[PDB]
């Protein structure tokens, strides 16, 4: 993963249940971009028609 | 930059957690003079104590 | 699924999923291995008088 | 009214019949063409129900009486 | 379309004819190269019809030229589709074959009067068996093997009927009539009706007359046209990959069909007879086949080496069509995200992503878009619709203001699993909640996944807004306390909002205006704790509903005047004047809808977490390392703990003490030693902190947010702030051994790695014991809607009389469940009083509102007559006033809304967390014992001579404080009626001997008992002295063992000593461990003790399975004087006489273990006689129905109260009148002797036949009580039966009864589809009765 210069308080309502928060220059930085690569294809066919 | 919810720590017991963030408090305690160390680009034998 | 105290040193107790297979995927430790027979082994340093 | 109704249930008395009443009122207003009685204030179809049953202006009894002078008027245009 | 009933009968012969289309004979399916199918086969046209239309298969008739003509060149039908799924077809069989539901499940052994093994002794033709004896030496079913059966040959020939096959059995139910067989049975039945030829024989006499009433023939348990599934259930489709794919039973057909060519074929050619009889195997093995595969042997196989799913699979288990399709299924305008929390919202408003809900409403965006006219047509708005323009973000906009939507989550624990909400859309892709319903749903914001649901309909358009807004319900239906608690960080900051410390600044100050009270905080003058004067203004409603004013100061903080901007004027200041932690905040929520209403709660919950996390931020909470401290009393302690453990090491190895006694002795001084370290540490965190204000040094409340969370109870609690600190506690092994040493150090100075290792049993152990426990309860919430799913409340007021009495449960210990908190809710069953005698406060029904139960607390009132469930006695369901207030909402029911499924839901939620003398009274009190036998010592004092009674503990009034159980034998310092001192021990006896005390006076002889005849004399080795120790029963001789060994207690002459007060004489009866210590002649007076004898989800699963335990402690069927019976062959019994009845009874009663009343004691009926748990059964039929419930509800609510969950008793009520469904009858006259039946179905017909119609001309009934795996299994309904459990035994015992369905039930008016008789529909399937009355 990455380093992140983290603190600890209640902030207003939205660390409410385990939920955790950013700020745009984690963005921004790009720490926390994957990339991914799916796969397409098609066939080819003969039919009865 | 990440804030979360302080109040997990004590009903998981995870005292490891707390004893974690001091540690990278130091760890960029060293690398921060080192930086000021050299963009303002001192010396060699002054860094080498360091 | 219990953890017998043969499992020290042999099989990892704490490296195990939360689903349904809980007591059945385990891993072997640090610097287990394999016998000639089959059975597992791991090793310990010998103490000769202290 | 928008969020709640339970001023509304004292007006019946009974739940279900709550659902009943403004199923037979907004129905009407949908296919019918009829006016409504308590003005709009921007809001679909089935919450101007509550506000009339709120103001008491639809009631289980009373909604036969307007289908009932109707449907009395209704077959003297034939015959 | 529409239907009344639904109906089953037996299928003719004739009757799978009419339906079939046409005859298949060839077992050809599709022609290889061309993909059309073929002639006669399984996919024949001239059967089933078409695939496309108006086209036919030989291409002649074209152009609709040829319209009503079959294609006669091929044979396809011409006429309109959707035919595919609705014909059948037909298979004629060349012999009569058995079938398999009627063979091994047997319903003709039972009908034929022969075992199953006999009459398979036929069906593989290795016995034959005869028909009929025309030559009267052979008889009807006479088993005869193969050469015996040509011994008859030579015998006679001709003049007897023997068969061998499958066609013999069709001959067999031709030749028997079942009039002259149950004419018969009746005649047989009464001459000889012991219990095993009884019960065997009506189940005959239940089935032969259900024959003649159904009107159907028993020949018609052989198969011999079989029908065959349409040919779209069983599909042949060409798949993605080019390939072909069938479903299991298009090859099964392949089987039956080929077999059946290869007989038909056979027999014209006319092969010898063990050819033949091989070939009659193959089709009884592949007739099974089309049934049942995995039931009469090896199952057959496909290619897959796995077994072929049969036709019964389709019905059976969770894999079927059931519980897969046609309960739950797939529902389209639907989606799911990942859930997250926004605070910004209200409380009915939750969030909608973008790009979520424009698929979701995408037929709602075309109307609008026809109907504005901006798009001119369907498919131009589908071309729009990628366009984007910015009036579709409009129009959709204008679509979604309130259109209300369902939020879920699977798994569904209660009523709250689903509710609805209006939608915010905002630009993301998550879905948005408030945070306040997360405890709802016990979801964690975690990765769950939460589904959405859009009502289409305009009644569920408004069903949203009227049942299941989220502010129409915030009272959870298991318990009236709201479950809009503030939750786990709400709590927090408002508890910072509220507290005292003399540290800030401005103290003293007065403030004018709460306004004004925050300007001081804002701009930053003086925190928010610190005690300065307000000006509070309160209203209240103390005229009649009316608000007056009053104003004054009161000495408080600043930061407590912020909080009254946001109560609504209706409640007084001293609910927010406090420490004001957990248990206050939800406590002043109950306070607000009691009083205001409903519409200030919603806001008033609204405003808590808008003030709760701003002022949280501002305040700011941490943790850091030395913010949680090592205090300094632990590990001098500790070297002290290893000052005495160090000790016990060299004193076991001397071998002085034991091995287990030791494991006793550092489990005493470490176990308590996790308590010995507990008053260092707390001591060093509540006053450590030290902030002086003008003098030398103060104390307060701790400044570290550390206790501040702990004594709130969010997470943390007076246990899990000591683990933090010191060790934690105690460790064990699950193979059974807890440890010596558990841990000694702490989190801060680490673990050892033995004290690591072995502290993982701690969590492998439970962490497998989560998901067993989870699959064991929901197997459990589903038994538990079944037997209960019935319960609609039908009738408002019933009108019955007296029911149960309510009586407070304290007892043992302090008080545990108030009278009030358990009454309230419920009706009065009766007119009850005040203790002010005559004084009534109710004309026999009221609702017993917290209003009235003041009126209840200020007399001394603990016994109050509660009009239950029990005595409710309408027909089909339960009455308003007999089930009272509906906790989820707070009023009495209306009539409609469903009972049986909200009281089998909250018993099945919190079941996940389920599975994890000295007498000395507390205070003085006067001594108030009922139903008592008692005589003065020779000491004086109070003797016990009666098992029934008990102590209780009495206030000044008259009202049960303590109360404990006392047995017989007892010694007591003290007398009833009198007053005792506090903190005394009012009962002293020895419990480990049950004595053999003596009420009698007189002298005592050695008679009746003879040593070396009845007992030996073992004499005390130190004194001398003893007496004829009594000796055991076998270990005793044998040659007096007959003899009961009789201390006969004499007098002045030598005569019996009698009973004080009777004639009976006092002898006792004693067996073994009855050693006297006085001797010969040595008188006893009153109370001389003569001799002594010494000495989990589970318990939930099995009380409402009605499980019998493994030794009943059994009672007295009758009362009147006792004795014992035979001399043990196998087991000991009991000679007990009535009063003046019939005193013949004995029964086996095993002797071993210990009794209670002996040979010669007298007692009243119904009372405890052997030891152990008791059964239920036999509470029912020695006591009635309302001491069972209350045994009951009395057990399982403990269960639950022991792990602090609370649930009303009216849930658990319900569920044992629907445990009570049936009846066996006792009498006769118009109905069965004996058999089960519908018990509410009795009082039907004894208000018919035993009301003015007759005299008496009906029966009277016993009762009976039944587990939940079959009280839902003999039910009026079937398909419900059929619905969850053992699927082949309830079709096919109603399948022979010509049984129909009156759609009583709801579950079956699920699988219809029409509306539910309940909540909504209630009103409306009242309308659709009537007209049946008159139609
Ligand atoms: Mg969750
Ligand atoms: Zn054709
Ligand atoms: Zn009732």
């Amino acid at each position: 993963g990455q380093n992140m210069r983290v603190a600890f308080m209640p902030w207003n309502g939205y660390n409410f249940e385990d939920s955790i928060l950013v700020s745009e220059r984690v963005v921004q930085e790009d720490r926390f971009t994957t990339i991914h690569i799916q796969e397409l294809a098609c066939v080819s066919r003969d039919t009865k028609l | 930059d990440i804030v979360l919810n302080p109040l997990g720590v004590p009903s998981r017991m995870n005292i490891g957690q707390i004893l974690e963030t001091h540690l990278g408090m130091a760890a960029k305690g060293i690398g921060d003079k080192i930086n000021a160390m050299l963009k303002q680009q001192q010396e060699v034998a002054k860094l080498r104590e360091f | 699924r219990d953890v017998h105290p043969t499992h020290y040193g042999r099989v990892c107790p704490i490296e195990t999923p939360e689903g349904p297979n809980i007591g059945l995927i385990n891993s072997l430790s640090v610097y287990a291995q394999t016998n000639e027979y089959g059975f597992l082994e791991t090793p310990y340093r010998k103490v000769t008088d202290g | 009214a928008r969020v709640t109704v339970q001023d509304a249930v004292e007006k019946i008395g009974n739940r279900f019949d709550l659902v009943l009443v403004a199923a037979r009122r907004a129905r009407q207003m949908q296919v019918g063409g009829k006016d409504p009685l308590v003005p709009e204030e921007n809001d679909k179809t089935t919450v101007i129900a509550l506000r009339e049953i709120e103001e008491g202006l639809i009631n289980n009894q009373i909604l036969d009486v307007r289908e009932r002078q109707e449907q009395q008027e209704q077959e003297a245009a034939e015959l | 379309e529409e239907f009344d009933a639904i109906k089953i009968a037996l299928a003719s012969p004739d009757m799978i004819r009419s339906w079939s289309f046409g005859e298949v004979k060839k077992p050809e399916t599709i022609n290889y190269r061309t993909f059309k199918p073929e002639r006669d086969g399984l996919f024949c046209a001239r059967i089933f019809g078409p695939v496309k239309d108006y086209e036919c298969l030989c291409g002649k008739y074209k152009r609709l030229k040829h319209r009503g003509v079959i294609c006669e060149k091929c044979g396809v039908e011409v006429t309109q589709t959707k035919v595919r799924r609705e014909r059948m077809g037909h298979i004629e069989l060349a012999s009569p074959t058995a079938h398999i539901w009627f063979l091994k499940s047997s319903r003709i052994g039972l009908l034929l009067d022969m075992p199953l093994r006999d009459i398979e002794r036929v069906l593989y033709f290795e016995s034959y068996v005869v028909i009929e004896g025309g030559m009267t030496n052979l008889e009807r079913q006479q088993i005869l093997t193969e050469e015996q059966y040509l011994d008859a040959l030579e015998e006679f020939g001709d003049e007897f009927d023997a068969k061998m096959g499958a066609e013999a059995i069709q001959a067999l139910l031709k030749s028997m009539d079942l009039e002259q067989e149950c004419e018969q049975l009746r005649e047989e039945l009464n001459e000889t009706n012991s219990e095993t030829k009884r019960k065997k024989l009506t189940k005959r006499i239940k089935l032969l007359e259900a024959f003649v009433q159904s009107g159907n023939k028993p020949e018609w348990m052989i198969l011999t046209v079989l029908p065959v599934l349409p040919p779209d259930l069983r599909p042949l489709v060409p798949l993605d990959g080019g390939r072909f794919a069938t479903s299991d039973l298009n090859d099964l057909y392949r089987r039956v069909i080929n077999r059946n060519n290869r007989l038909k074929r056979l027999l014209d050619l006319a092969a010898p007879d063990i050819i033949v009889r091989n070939e009659k195997r193959m089709l009884q093995e592949a007739v099974d086949a089309l049934l049942d595969n995995g039931r009469r042997g090896r199952a057959i196989t496909g290619s897959n080496k796995r077994p072929l799913k049969s036709l019964a699979d389709m019905i059976k288990g969770k894999q079927g069509r059931f519980r897969q399709n046609l309960l739950g299924k797939r529902v389209d305008y639907s989606g799911r995200s990942v859930i997250t929390v926004g605070p910004y919202l209200r409380l009915h408003q939750c969030g909608l992503p973008k790009k979520m809900a424009l698929e979701l409403f995408k037929p709602f965006i075309y109307g609008k878009l026809e109907l504005r006219g901006l798009a001119t047509t369907i498919k131009a708005a589908k071309k729009m619709v990628e366009r984007e323009e910015a009036v579709v973000w409009d129009i959709l906009d204008e679509v979604i203001r309130e259109h209300p939507v369902l939020l879920n989550r699977a798994p569904t624990l209660h009523r709250l699993g689903i509710q609805a909400f209006e939608p915010v859309l905002i630009e993301g892709k998550a879905i948005q909640l408030h945070p306040l319903v997360c405890a709802a749903y016990n979801a964690d914001f975690d990765g769950d996944q939460m589904a959405v649901h859009v009502p289409l309909t305009l009644e569920a358009q408004l069903e949203a807004r009227a049942l299941m807004m989220s502010t129409n319900n915030i009272l959870s239906p298991a318990n009236g306390e709201p479950i809009i608690v503030p939750s786990q960080d709400v709590v927090l900051g408002l508890y910072y909002m509220t507290r005292d410390c003399v540290n800030a600044k401005g103290e003293g100050m007065v403030l004018t205006g709460p306004k004004e009270a925050e300007r001081l905080y804002r701009s930053g003058l003086a925190s928010l704790h610190a005690r300065v004067k307000v000006r509070i203004t309160e209203y209240e409603k103390d005229a009649n509903g009316e608000l007056v004013a009053k104003t004054s100061l009161k000495d408080t903080t600043v930061g407590r005047a912020i909080l009254w901007m946001i109560v609504p004027k209706g409640l007084p200041y001293s609910i927010v004047n406090q420490a004001l932690g957990k248990k206050a905040i939800s406590k002043m929520l109950n306070t607000c809808y009691r009083i205001l209403g409903l519409k200030p709660t919603v806001i008033f919950a609204d405003q808590i977490m808008y003030t709760g996390f701003a002022y949280a931020a501002r305040s700011g909470a941490s943790v850091g390392i030395d913010d949680m401290v090592i205090p300094e009393k632990k590990h001098e302690i500790i070297s002290e703990a290893e000052a005495e453990v160090a000790e016990i090491q060299e004193q076991f190895q001397s071998g002085l003490v034991t091995a287990g006694e030791r494991y006793n002795k550092v489990i005493d001084i470490w176990a308590a030693a996790n308590d010995r370290v507990s008053k260092a540490m707390m001591d060093n965190l509540q006053t450590e902190t030290v902030i002086n204000r003008d003098g030398q040094e103060e104390k307060q409340v701790s400044f570290n947010s550390i206790y501040m969370m702990a004594d709130s109870g969010a997470r943390g609690s007076a246990a899990q702030i000591r683990q933090l600190a010191g060790m934690r506690g105690l460790m064990a092994k699950p193979d059974g051994s807890i440890i010596e040493t558990p841990i000694t150090a702490n989190f801060r100075e680490g673990l050892n790695v033995l004290q690591y290792f072995i502290s993982t049993h701690g969590a492998r152990k439970g962490l497998a014991d989560t998901a067993l426990k989870t699959a064991n309860s929901g197997y459990l919430t589903r038994r538990l809607v079944d037997v209960a799913q019935d319960l609609v409340v039908t009738e408002d007021d019933c009108g019955t009389h007296e029911g149960i009495m309510m009586t407070p449960v304290i007892e043992g210990g302090d008080v545990k469940e108030p009278l009030r908190d358990r009454v309230l809710g419920r009706v009065t069953a009766e007119d009850v009083l005040k203790p002010g005698t005559a004084d009534i406060l109710v004309p026999r029904n009221t609702l017993l509102h917290e209003q009235w139960c003041d009126l209840l607390e200020e007399n001394s009132v603990d016994a109050v007559k509660v009009r239950s469930v029990v005595s409710c006695d309408t027909d089909f369901g339960v009455c308003a006033h007999c089930y009272g207030r509906d906790l989820a909402r707070g009023h009495i029911i209306n009539k409609g809304e469903a009972i049986g499924v909200i009281a089998a839901q909250s018993i099945g939620e919190p079941g996940t967390q389920l599975t994890m003398s000295s007498i000395q009274v507390k205070n003085k009190g006067s001594i108030k014992l009922s139903n008592v036998k008692s005589v003065v010592n020779s000491s004086g004092k109070l003797v016990i001579t009666s098992r029934n009674t008990e102590l209780k503990l009495i206030d000044e009034f008259g009202r049960t404080k303590e109360s404990y159980k006392v047995p017989y034998g007892a010694v007591l310092a003290k007398g009833d009626g009198e007053q005792v001192a506090g903190g005394e021990t009012v009962a002293n006896w020895d419990p480990h001997t049950m004595p053999v005390i003596t009420e009698v006076s007189g002298f005592v002889r050695f008679t009746d008992m003879i040593d070396g005849q009845t007992i030996t004399r073992q004499t005390d080795e130190l004194t001398g002295l003893s007496s004829l120790v009594v000796l055991d029963s076998a270990e005793r001789t044998a040659g007096g063992k007959d003899l009961r060994p009789a201390l006969k207690i004499v007098d002045a002459q030598g005569n019996d000593v009698l009973i004080p007060g009777t004639d009976m004489p006092a002898q006792y009866f004693l067996p073994g461990k009855a050693i006297v210590q006085l001797e010969d002649g040595v008188q006893i007076s009153s109370g001389d003790t003569l001799a002594r004898i010494p000495q989990g989800l589970p318990r939930v699963a099995d009380l409402f399975e009605a499980r019998r335990p493994k030794e009943p402690a059994i009672l007295a069927e009758i009362s009147g004087i006792v004795s014992f019976g035979k001399e043990t062959k196998g087991k000991r019994r009991l000679v007990i006489t009535p009063v003046d009845g019939s005193d013949p009874y004995e029964e086996m009663i095993p002797k071993w273990r210990q009794l209670n009343v002996f040979e010669g004691e007298r007692v009243e009926r119904g009372d405890v006689i052997s030891d152990g748990p008791e059964a239920p059964h036999d509470i029912l039929r020695l006591r009635g129905v309302h001491a069972v419930t209350r045994y009951i509800v009395n057990e399982v609510q403990d269960v639950y109260r022991l792990q602090g969950v609370k649930i009303n008793d009216k849930h658990i009520e319900v569920i044992v009148r629907q445990m009570l469904r049936k009846a066996t009858i006792v009498n006769a006259g118009s109905s069965d002797f004996l058999e089960g039946e519908q018990v509410e179905y009795s009082r039907v017909k004894i208000a018919n036949r035993e009301l003015e119609a007759n005299g008496k001309v009906g029966a009277t009934y016993s009762r009976d009580l039944l587990g939940i795996t079959k009280a839902s299994l003999a039910t009026e309904s079937f398909i419900s039966a059929a619905s969850f459990q053992e699927t082949t035994r309830v079709l096919t015992e109603a399948a022979v009864a010509g049984k129909r369905d009156e759609l009583r039930g709801l579950k079956e008016n699920v699988i219809v589809g029409r509306l539910i008789p309940a909540g909504t529909g209630y009103a409306y399937h009242q309308d659709r009765m009537r007209r049946r009355a008159a139609g």
